[PDB]
């Protein structure tokens, strides 16, 4: 379906912000961010993105915490200020 | 009813949509508030090879041409080459399209809301005016019954007869009964110095009749320009005139506002004026006799202090080969010198005094 | 007890399922509102014209306002429409090219925009089984027939009005005869309508003035392009008129007007058929008798027969009766039709 994608460095610098706003707590887990882009054309083009509070469990891996109201509110306001970009997917900073 | 229990979730989603449309529908007021300028629109269909081809040509008032596709809300009367459209500062989008005038010299030809005189001011013409009173009342209120019977009222009525008979104030008197907007128009007004003006006047008449609310457009002195010559100016009036007849022959949606016409003479009768939409209603209005002239003069003179000893024989004998508006001028003249005659009551010699005065 | 609860619950389910159609129909328009709000985001485009192209990728544009610029090529479009001589569109930012702008004209919009719908009119003409003459005996409906096939397909809407050969200035209308007939020779399909030709059909019996000599000169161009040195095997003209007496007997040669179609109501089946197609949406009493209306009507006008029948519907509506007896049809078509015979001079 999709042959190639285009990722702007703005989202990776937003991962630099993911590593900036930690606050020195000692968790530094795989913070999941809501990836945004343009799924209309065959090629994928990421312009910007945002994040959602994501926390897992130490022992049990099947624990995952997301939010629907925060996604619909951040996506609703982001669509209100810029309707040319919509939800496409997500991304995690974990290496594994 | 277990299968019908999922309808509640659908109704909750729909009422949630009605709850969430208030914001994106609320910004319509702040984005579509006021188009700051006026830009002319010219329709030009494009082709993209959805990916459908649709575009339009724009022209601003400052003589600047830009590019934009056909956009906006649901359009029904739009997509025409008109003016006075909605536009933002620099986005140059179409938001609110409304048809506009200019050249107000033709737009404000005769701006009349409603007249004062009514149909009850004449006497002895109900046998021939009743068909017109019906032909203006029943097409205004009985539109519902027009579908059961499949009836479309005619748009061209020929109110012809000798001049001075009052074919204008009487049609206006019926226009008071129409209750619609009255709009006069003169024949010679089509003859202008510049070229192509008659097309703008005709398309202006059908622009206000087509665009505006149900109104009444009565024209007069059509015979003064309805000459069938075989350069010539009346052949230019054959371009404009035959253009109007083409707009009364090639337009099936012409079921809208009627076009009433009146000619002061039928010497040069255009043979192409016979059609359902054209001047088909040909009711002859001859010169009123002394009886009918005494009737219209009596009802037109029922307000002044007229002496009760009027046998109508002297005025009936003096009024020979006269018209309606002539006896109206006799009534007005009697109301003019009857003031300076000292006697506040109208005398009997004032009739022949006015007849021999103005005629 | 048990058998009635299934039907009653079917009624509650009915009134429960009959309320969704009042919302799910307008929700499509409500979502279409936001679809348009997302469709109005493409703003800021300008136009331009291409005269000279130096580089195949980047060429010179000519804006309408007067200042000229140079733009590049967008990765989406190709070099097909990029050739010079085609009006294109530009953007304010980066001067990119979204698409082109096809040229057009003012009267070309009128000649390529008017379209009359209706496909039943081809079968509503009644019992009617290089040029055509539609003359004017006591019977009308030529506009309903020419506009009936014209409303059916016509392959175009090339209407030629008899008021378009005025030529207020010097009578050089040959540029319009050769221009419009040159368009007819250019476009492979073409159908020409000539309505109300009696105004331009002067017999030039006596010495005509300058106004008549130019129209008769356009008739000389018609001679030179009908029986001159130009064939008209593929194009067709429809000469409609009103009086078959002053129809240019020089132009009445069978080389142009092959057949003659007398628009009338001669046949009883044609008058009955047109009476039935005009009597479609009319309501009336169960007592139907059309043979008296068809029999008493002798040589009348079709559209004016519609005006006389609807005039009998107005005569019947004067007494504001919903049902309409055919007595007012026989006596109102009789009397009003006799008034048409009085005004048939």
């Amino acid at each position: 379906a999709v042959q190639k994608v285009v990722v702007h460095p703005l989202v990776l610098l937003s991962v630099v912000d993911h590593f900036n706003r930690i606050g020195k707590v000692g968790n530094q887990k795989r913070v999941v961010g809501v990836l945004l882009g343009s799924w209309q054309k065959k090629v994928l083009d990421v312009s910007n993105s945002f994040a959602v509070p994501f926390d897992e469990d130490d022992k049990d891996d099947s624990v995952w915490f997301l939010d629907h109201d925060y996604l619909e509110n951040m996506y609703g306001m982001f669509k209100k200020v810029n309707a040319r970009e919509r939800i496409v997917g997500w991304y995690h900073t974990g290496p594994k | 009813k277990i299968m019908k229990s999922e309808v509640l979730r659908v109704t909750h989603e729909l009422q949630a949509m009605k709850d969430k449309i208030k914001e994106n529908s609320e910004k319509i007021k702040v984005n579509k508030t006021l188009p700051y300028l006026v830009s002319n629109v010219i329709e030009l269909l494009d082709v993209d090879p959805q990916r459908k081809g649709k575009c339009a040509v724009i022209k601003t008032s400052t003589r600047q041409t830009y590019f934009l596709p056909v956009i906006g809300l649901v359009d029904a009367e739009k997509l025409k080459p008109g003016d006075l459209v909605g536009v933002n500062k620099d986005s140059y989008l179409i938001l609110e399209t409304l048809p506009t005038e200019y050249d107000s010299r033709v737009k404000a030809m005769e701006v009349d809301e409603r007249p004062t005189e009514q149909y009850s001011d004449i006497g002895g013409l109900d046998k021939q005016i009743q068909e017109l009173v019906e032909a203006i009342v029943l097409p205004m209120n009985h539109k519902e019954k027009f579908e059961n019977l499949g009836i479309q009222p005619p748009k061209g009525v020929l109110m012809y007869g000798p001049p001075g008979t009052g074919k204008t104030l009487l049609a206006r008197a019926c226009a008071a009964q129409t209750k619609a907007t009255f709009l006069k128009l003169a024949g010679p007004q089509l003859v202008q110095m510049f070229i192509g003006d008659g097309a703008k006047l005709v398309r202006d008449a059908f622009a206000l009749a087509k665009e505006k609310a149900p109104s009444i457009i009565f024209i007069d002195e059509l015979d003064a320009i309805g000459t069938k010559r075989f350069k010539a100016g009346d052949r230019e009036v054959q371009r404009t005139m035959l253009e109007l007849l083409n707009q009364l022959d090639g337009f099936q949606p012409n079921t809208q506002v009627k076009v009433i016409a009146a000619t002061n003479r039928v010497d040069i009768l255009d043979p192409a004026l016979l059609r359902s939409g054209r001047l088909d209603r040909k009711i002859e209005f001859p010169m009123p006799n002394e009886e009918a002239r005494a009737r219209i003069m009596q009802i037109h003179s029922r307000k002044m202090n007229v002496s009760p000893d009027v046998n109508y024989e002297e005025l009936a004998r003096c009024t020979d080969d006269f018209n309606g508006a002539q006896c109206k001028a006799v009534c007005v003249e009697a109301g003019m010198i009857a003031l300076r005659r000292g006697a506040t009551e109208l005398t009997h010699e004032d009739y022949m005094e006015g007849i021999l005065e103005v005629q | 007890d048990y058998r009635k609860k299934l039907l009653e619950h079917k009624e509650i389910d009915g009134r429960l399922k009959e309320l969704r159609e009042q919302l799910k129909e307008l929700t499509k328009q409500y979502e279409k509102s936001e679809n348009d709000l997302k469709a109005l985001q493409s703003v800021g485009q300008i136009v331009g014209e291409v005269l000279k192209q130096l580089t195949e990728e980047k060429f010179i544009v000519k804006a309408t306002n007067g200042p000229r610029y140079v733009v590049g090529c967008r990765r989406q479009l190709d070099k097909s429409k990029l050739k010079p001589g085609t009006r294109v569109a530009l953007d304010m930012t980066t001067l990119t090219i979204m698409r082109y702008l096809p040229r057009e004209v003012d009267p070309l919009v009128y000649n390529m925009s008017h379209e009359d719908p209706g496909n039943v009119s081809y079968s509503e003409i009644g019992g009617l089984s290089k040029g055509c003459l539609l003359y004017g005996p006591p019977g009308t409906g030529k506009t309903l027939l020419a506009r009936a096939v014209a409303s059916q397909l016509d392959c175009n809407f090339l209407k030629v009005v008899s008021s378009s050969i005025v030529d207020k200035y010097i009578g050089e209308s040959a540029r319009l005869i050769r221009e419009m007939f040159n368009y007819a020779r250019d476009h492979q399909p073409c159908i020409i309508f000539m309505d109300e030709i009696d105004a331009i059909g002067g017999r030039r019996f006596s010495e005509g003035t300058s106004a008549d000599r130019e129209i008769q000169r356009t008739l000389m161009e018609l001679l030179n392009q009908m029986d001159g040195f130009d064939t008209l095997h593929r194009v067709k003209m429809i000469m409609a008129t009103n009086r078959p007496d002053t129809l240019d007997p020089a132009l009445l040669r069978p080389g142009r007007l092959d057949r003659k179609i007398h628009i009338d109501l001669p046949n009883e089946q044609a008058r009955l058929d047109i009476l039935k197609i005009h009597a479609g949406p009319i309501t009336k009493h169960g007592e139907i008798d059309y043979e008296a209306i068809v029999k008493l009507s002798d040589g009348f006008n079709g559209a004016d027969l519609r005006n006389v029948c609807t005039e009998a519907g107005m005569f019947a509506i004067r007494a504001d009766h919903d049902f309409v007896v055919q007595e007012d049809f026989m006596k109102a078509v009789r009397k009003v039709a006799d008034s048409k015979k009085l005004e048939s001079k």
